[PDB]
């Protein structure tokens, strides 16, 4: 039930997504080795994806959390890199979309930085880059993330070296 | 997937030593996200 709606690069919606998109990348203690050595994007495409019971399952969720947070869901706009990009935005997130290894434990892991999240594209570490050329630097094979509308409730705070 | 910490809905990962690196999240529930916008780019070699 997914429907994928071009925005044309006119419409103040691309524009606002295209903004955070390029002004939340930053450099990476690793030199660029999971991600790739950058400072902007050539964002090529940026489509809606419309599904109706999936987003009822959101607001469902969303309802539930904010009567347990004085009416408050705690909603951030975040990025979401990962190989299952397309499975996601045909049958939502679950289980299978979590980092077992993350440092906060198994769960879904989404960023304020576009560029931690490019970091995740292809893989934990970046995997082995492209699938074509095998490169986490590749500037020729077409990349996409997912912005992403997030629930956050009463959220647990940890200090992290990072 | 883990359970959030016992009265929470989702964790926040604070950076403490990198000052330009901004917030990381953590959800435990597949529901408490949608994904909204699709995006195609290229990164681009630095000039
Ligand atoms: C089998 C591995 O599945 C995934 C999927 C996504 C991610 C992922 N992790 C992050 C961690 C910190 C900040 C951002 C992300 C992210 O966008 N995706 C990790 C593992
Ligand atoms: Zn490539």
């Amino acid at each position: 039930g997914t429907i994928l709606i071009d925005l044309s690069p006119d419409d103040k919606e691309f524009q606002s997504v295209e903004e955070e998109m390029q002004s939340t990348v930053r450099e990476h203690r690793d030199g660029g080795h999971a991600g790739g050595i950058f400072n902007r994007y050539n964002i090529l495409k940026i489509q809606k994806v419309c599904n109706k019971k999936l987003w009822e399952r959101y607001t469902h969720r969303r309802k539930e959390v904010s009567e347990e947070n004085h009416n408050h869901a705690n909603e951030r706009m975040l990025f979401h890199g990962s190989p299952f990009v397309n499975a996601i935005i045909h049958k939502g997130f679950d289980e299978r979309h979590a980092y077992i290894g993350g440092m906060f434990g198994a769960g879904i892991y989404f960023a304020e930085n576009s560029s931690k999240s490019n970091q995740y594209v292809y893989g934990i570490g970046g995997g082995t880059g492209c699938p074509v050329h095998k490169d986490r630097s590749c500037y020729i094979c077409h990349r996409q993330l997912l912005f992403c509308r997030v629930t956050l409730g009463k959220s647990f705070l940890q200090f992290s070296a990072m | 997937m883990a359970h959030s910490p016992p009265g929470h809905h989702s964790v926040t990962g604070r950076p403490s030593v990198n000052g330009l690196a901004l917030a990381e999240y953590v959800i435990y529930r597949g529901e408490q996200a949608y994904p909204e916008y699709l995006i195609t780019y290229q990164i681009m070699r630095p000039e």
